[PDB]
């Protein structure tokens, strides 16, 4: 995405909180920024439009802001229906084309947060049969629901032929997730460090393996 | 009551060429700008292309371009997306929005229609252990993968172990989804999974030991 | 440079403008078809007739008052008036309402033009309009989706 949102923002009922849109001189810069409020399984609703416009139906809670190439939208008293996603659009002049961007997940806290346990697994004999290699990343009991997974082959990163589940909503209300890495056995025959690493709430939670185990 | 409502979402081959239609009612449809923005499963939303109220201005995100066609029948109140060699990336639902021409906000949006872009076939699912390699409190499993389609059942000592358990949600690795679920047991006197695909009558059971 | 007829959008804002400049001067519709444009510009045709009946009434005063501070009579006072036009329109922001104003402006003038029989004059003076929003505003008039999206800003629905 061209418009950088962090991707978790969240506080407790009746808190002020604040979700940040970043974007550049074509886009930003040159126009007008609306912010859409999706809840989930739904389609998205217009939440603010013109910067700082409310349309008729939107409680005045929801406020925006424009400064130079960044958007804000502000949520002042935190309700539990807020829970959503927030996703800021602009139109960009260099691309002739609308940007938006990769949206927020808004938590309103009724819980303590809970950083995610991590449990990397090895590819069984079995499936090395069949020249191929799952590395497998268990992710569970996290809370706010959003994380970043990141794979390091020999303290190198993975952009290709990693999958990353959707964030589920466990019994206890956390979160859980799961993350795999396909290759083939020829490729882990000639690495030796493999890692998962979980970014939850600005902490990175680690868990790595050696192939000769 | 002013309403957009999509249609001709399915299941399609990647190369394969689907057409989409919006009917709108309860406005006048020559008087806006009209946009189709996709959403992939649990991604965010990425706009796919505009065409003003008389389709002089057309645009299309670099994602599409050369392989997406927007038109539309004023006459019809319709709006429509042509799709051609379309890939696995392109499997999303697909909103149709009406642009305000003072602001340029997207004010109304229909329910979307669901494209899905896949070329396989039935497919029964390979169990593969999963197991620490180099006490206290053990967490093992099951690697559910390569099956087609959704879903697939899993338990743990046909249904002795819940306690403990985490059945992880699919997600696609080219073209076939793969499940994961861990039971964590105290360490030290057997554990197996037990594995269900009903679209290709399978079941399988899986023995777990490190 | 090159000729403005070689811009398509030239064209096409020139053919609106004169219409309707024209229709405004002798009262009558023109019934043969749009040679540019086509149906967008047919319905830019039904918003400026619209919108501008309104922005004439509403700036009389000041239409009234530029007109004898520029006092039209003949041809040659459309050659200043231009010049006039450029430097006010080119000040600060563009948007609708300011392009809609100086078109209603050039209606009123095309009506002062046929009380003082110089109907002749109001095919240059719609060059004249034309040469100012197209010469000065392109890029922001191409952003803004043109025509379309005159007819999309200016869009209100009954009843």
């Amino acid at each position: 995405s061209v418009l950088t949102q962090p991707p978790s923002a969240s506080g407790t009922p009746g808190q002020r909180v604040t979700i940040s849109c970043s974007g550049s001189s074509s886009n930003i810069g040159s126009n007008t920024v609306n912010w859409y409020q999706q809840l989930p399984g739904t389609a998205p609703k217009l939440l603010i439009y013109s910067n700082n416009q409310r349309p008729s139906g939107v409680p005045d809670r929801f406020s925006g802001s424009k400064s130079g190439t960044s958007a804000s939208l502000a949520i002042s008293g935190l309700q539990s229906e807020d829970e959503a996603d927030y996703y800021c659009a602009a139109w960009d002049d260099s691309l002739n084309a609308w940007v938006f961007g990769g949206g927020t997940k808004l938590t309103v806290l009724g819980q303590p947060k809970s950083s995610p346990s991590v449990t990397l697994f090895p590819p069984s004999s079995e499936e090395l049969e069949t020249n191929k290699a799952t590395l497998v990343c268990t992710i569970t009991d996290f809370y706010p629901g959003v994380v970043t997974v990141d794979w390091k082959v020999d303290g190198t990163p993975v952009t290709q032929g990693m999958e990353t589940t959707q964030p589920s909503k466990q019994s206890n209300n956390k979160y859980m997730a799961s993350s795999y890495l396909t290759l083939t056995a020829r490729a882990w025959e000639r690495h030796s460090s493999y890692s998962c690493q979980v970014t939850h709430e600005g902490h990175t939670v680690e868990k790595s393996l050696s192939r000769a185990d | 009551q002013v309403t957009l409502k999509e249609s001709g979402g399915g299941l399609v081959k990647p190369g394969g060429s689907l057409r989409l239609s919006c009917a709108a009612s309860g406005f006048t449809f020559s008087s806006y700008s009209m946009n189709w923005v996709r959403q992939a499963p649990g991604k965010g939303l990425e706009w796919v292309s505009s065409i003003s109220s008389s389709s002089s201005y057309i645009y299309y995100a670099d994602s599409v371009k050369g392989r997406f066609t927007i038109s539309r029948d004023n006459a019809k109140n319709s709006l429509y997306l042509q799709m051609n060699s379309l890939r696995a990336e392109d499997t999303a639902v697909y909103y149709c929005a009406r642009q305000v021409g003072a602001t340029w906000a997207f004010d109304i949006w229909g329910q979307g229609t669901l494209v899905t872009v896949s070329a396989a076939k039935t497919t029964p699912p390979s169990v593969y252990p999963l197991a620490p390699g180099s006490n206290s409190m053990v967490t093992l499993g099951c690697l559910v993968k390569g099956y087609f389609p959704e879903p697939v059942t899993v338990t743990w000592n046909s249904g002795s172990l819940s306690s403990g358990v985490h059945t992880f949600p699919a997600v696609l690795q080219s073209d076939l989804y793969t499940l994961s679920s861990s039971v964590t047991v105290p360490s030290s006197e057997t554990v197996t999974c037990n594995v269900a695909h009903p679209a290709s009558s399978t079941k399988v059971d899986k023995k777990i030991v490190p | 440079g090159p000729l403005g007829s070689e811009d398509d959008l030239y064209r096409q804002s020139l053919e609106i403008i004169s219409r309707y400049l024209r229709e405004q001067a002798t009262g009558s519709k023109d019934s043969k078809p749009l040679g540019e444009a086509g149906a967008a510009g047919r319905r830019a045709l039904e918003t400026l007739r619209r919108v501008g009946d309104g922005v004439q009434r509403n700036h009389e005063t000041a239409f009234q008052g530029m007109l004898r501070k520029l006092d039209i009579k003949n041809e040659d006072d459309v050659k200043s008036l231009s010049r006039v036009m450029i430097h006010v329109f080119s000040d600060g922001v563009t948007n609708w309402g300011r392009i809609v104003t100086l078109i209603s402006f050039g209606a009123f003038v095309a009506k002062h033009l046929k009380t003082i029989n110089q109907e002749s004059c109001i095919e240059p003076l719609a060059e004249s309009i034309t040469d100012v929003l197209v010469r000065t505003k392109r890029d922001w008039l191409v952003k803004q989706r043109g025509w379309d999206g005159f007819v999309e800003f200016f869009h209100v629905e009954d009843l």
